[PDB]
């Protein structure tokens, strides 16, 4: 089979700025080759084939070139919209094979994480167990600390995290954070705090709540 | 317009078959091939193989040959002024001989004998899986060339398979309230919990549809107890929150488990 290497796994750019992908083949496939975009959740669109040949309605700051093993997709003026994963697939021979993917990220200017923290409700507490929910909201860049505590307990192995798609407008990212709890565990602490990391934030900001309290 | 409509998807215990479905419209079926494609998380894509539906010949990628079957329905119209026979079509008012699989292949302008041809409508296209392993689990895709010698340019959907020992189990939902400290006059955020479901996926939405500025719907994380749990959260004026109704639209399709959800400040 002919295996499509693609590099690289992932970039970050700004918009207005220019980045190329690349796609080796294992052997010459004579610029039988289509380059994808693809977002989550959507199906692949078409971009380009013959490894240059723009498909209707792709703007022309996508551009293919490449010959041999060796191909490269180039997006000029990147723009927010352009937050996607980009694959190339050979044509030349069957089995019709993929590249791995790249996934491509907008770079955008600092901006400090909105930070909420949601009790567990009385229905679930009935279930016997306690979801306590922090939400980090439109923040750039995408690392950031998530550290719950209980009355001044660090929680550790016991809270799982979710990030969103980057926005497609406003390049952001959101957080969930779920630290779970038993009822009883619960039942028996006061303070529950979700205290957050990043670059946006001059020091950290904890948000925090008392069991119980209106 | 050009569709592609997969069915057929779920959860299947390893070992067990699956069959998926493609149902495709607006366009003569027989003009072009069916192909059938997978993407397992984070794996790249991967061509299963095709069908030509002129001929029902399926081509297959030897990864998949003894496992999965490609196929579609059988024709059975004859056009206006034709009549079926054994497995061709007879044109009214001809009786002479017709040679074999040459002259009941293509139906040349009009002639003596024709095959048997597909109604124009929705027509479909299958993927039978058998011998499912955990490592076949993956969105599988239906598509189409735009036209010979060019690339993929008509997707299905995706249908999701899942090959897993766990039961099928729909989710609570429940409220993530607004905080009674919610800033006066400035930005308040609500939401859902979706939790306990399995397999994937769930769909939210928020008040049919209607409100969906400030909205993030997180991917879902799979739990130690083996079963998902995502949040669906929105922002909206703190002002707002004594008025406006603020309903989550859950729908968990695998569990036949649909649930509207009303947050709303807790009182005390
Ligand atoms: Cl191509
Ligand atoms: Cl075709
Ligand atoms: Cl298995
Ligand atoms: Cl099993
Ligand atoms: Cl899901």
């Amino acid at each position: 089979d002919i295996q499509m290497t693609q590099s690289p796994s992932s970039l970050s750019a700004s918009v207005g700025d220019r980045v190329t992908i690349t796609c080796r083949a294992s052997e010459d496939i004579y610029s039988g080759l289509a380059w994808y975009q693809q977002k989550p959740g959507k199906v692949p669109k078409l971009l380009i084939y013959d490894s240059s040949t723009l498909h209707t309605g792709v703007p022309s700051r996508f551009s293919g070139t490449g010959s041999g093993t060796d191909y490269t997709l180039t997006i000029s003026s990147l723009q927010p919209e352009d937050v996607a994963t980009y694959f190339c697939q050979q044509n030349y021979d069957f089995p019709l094979t993929f590249g791995q993917g790249t996934k491509l990220e907008i770079k955008r200017t600092v901006a400090a994480p909105s930070v909420f923290i949601f009790p567990p409700s009385d229905e679930q507490l009935k279930s016997g167990t306690a979801s306590v929910v922090c939400l980090l909201n439109n923040f750039y860049p995408r690392e950031a600390k998530v550290q719950w505590k209980v009355d001044n307990a660090l929680q550790s192995g016991n809270s799982q995290e979710s990030v969103t798609e980057q926005d497609s407008k406003d390049s952001t990212y959101s957080l969930s954070s779920t630290l779970t709890l038993s009822k009883a565990d619960y039942e028996k602490h006061k303070v529950y705090a979700c205290e957050v990391t990043h670059q946006g934030l001059s020091s950290p900001v904890t948000k925090s709540f008392n069991r119980g309290e209106c | 317009e050009v569709q592609l409509v997969e069915s057929g998807g779920g959860l299947v215990k390893p070992g067990g078959s699956l069959r998926l479905s493609c149902a495709a419209s607006g366009y003569t079926f027989t003009d072009n091939y069916i192909h059938w494609v997978r993407q397992a998380p984070g794996k790249g894509l991967e061509w299963i193989g095709y069908i030509n539906p002129s001929s029902a010949y399926a081509h297959y990628n030897e990864k998949f040959k003894t496992r999965f079957t490609i196929s579609v329905d059988k024709a059975g119209t004859c056009p206006d002024g034709y009549t079926r026979t054994n497995y061709y079509c007879r044109r009214d008012g001809c009786g002479s001989w017709c040679n074999g699989a040459e002259r009941q292949q293509p139906c040349i302008r009009g002639p003596c004998c024709c095959d048997l041809t597909y109604r124009t409508g929705k027509n479909s296209a299958y993927l039978q899986m058998n011998s499912l392993r955990a490592e076949d689990t993956a969105v599988y895709y239906c598509t189409r060339r735009y036209y010979s010698a060019m690339p993929f340019a008509y997707w299905g959907q995706g249908t999701l398979v899942t090959v897993s020992s766990a039961s099928t189990k729909g989710p609570s939902v429940f409220p993530l309230a607004p905080s009674s400290k919610s800033t006066s006059g400035g930005t308040a955020a609500l939401g859902c919990l979706v939790k306990d479901y399995f397999p994937e996926p769930v769909t939210v939405s928020w008040n049919s549809g209607a409100l969906t500025s400030g909205v993030h719907t997180f991917p879902a994380v799979l739990q130690s107890s083996g079963l998902y749990s995502l949040s669906s959260v929105v922002t909206v004026p703190s002002s707002s929150l004594g008025t406006q109704t603020y309903i989550c639209n859950v729908n968990h399709k695998p569990s036949n488990t649909k649930v509207d959800k009303k947050v709303e400040p807790k009182s005390c």
